[PDB]
């Protein structure tokens, strides 16, 4: 029966939608804070990006050499 | 004849014929109930009081019905601070009947 059959227990959840009541958590804000970069549209921070500090990736030294030999 | 009897932590002004609501107790609907708790017992004038409970003396009520009297409200609201609560309640009860006061 189509009428009938649905899945298992917790295979499906349901997508919580931030910005909905007060009532269910995640309303007037969505979990983002307060005022920062991280609460605007597109705040995004660049990956590796330390703050100013020296990032890892451009303290330490290069040291590699790929050979050709082994894509056979 | 007026008893004070104790049902549920408090305490009454019965004389009888007595329609009177207490609060929900163990009991099915049209059976008998003798209240061994009375503290004073008057007739015409002729008035005593127990030192704590007064001997013998027995008030006899049988049960009317049960239901559920109310619809209260509770609202717990903060100002200004993103929160509001809300709850409702209905509260049993057992409407007696004293067909009571013996002496």
């Amino acid at each position: 029966q189509l009428n009938d059959l649905r899945s298992a227990p917790g295979a499906r959840r349901e997508k919580h939608r931030p910005g909905r009541g007060i009532g269910s958590g995640l309303g007037k804000t969505g979990g983002r804070g307060h005022k920062g970069l991280t609460s605007r549209s597109g705040g995004k921070v660049a990956p590796g990006f330390e703050g100013g500090q020296q990032p890892l990736h451009r303290r330490l030294p290069k040291f590699g050499f790929v050979s050709l030999k082994a894509m056979d | 004849m007026y008893a004070v009897i104790v049902t549920g932590g408090k305490q009454h002004k019965v004389t009888e014929g007595e329609f009177l609501k207490v609060e929900k107790l163990d009991v099915a609907t049209g059976e008998a109930i003798d209240f061994d708790r009375v503290l004073l017992v008057a007739n015409g004038e002729d008035v005593k009081i127990g030192l704590p409970v007064v001997e013998g003396a027995k008030v006899t009520a049988e049960v009317v019905s049960h239901g559920r009297h109310d619809k209260v409200r509770i609202i717990k609201f903060r100002r200004r601070k993103h929160h509001m609560k809300r709850q409702g309640h209905r509260q049993w009860f057992t409407e007696i009947k004293i067909t009571g006061i013996q002496a």
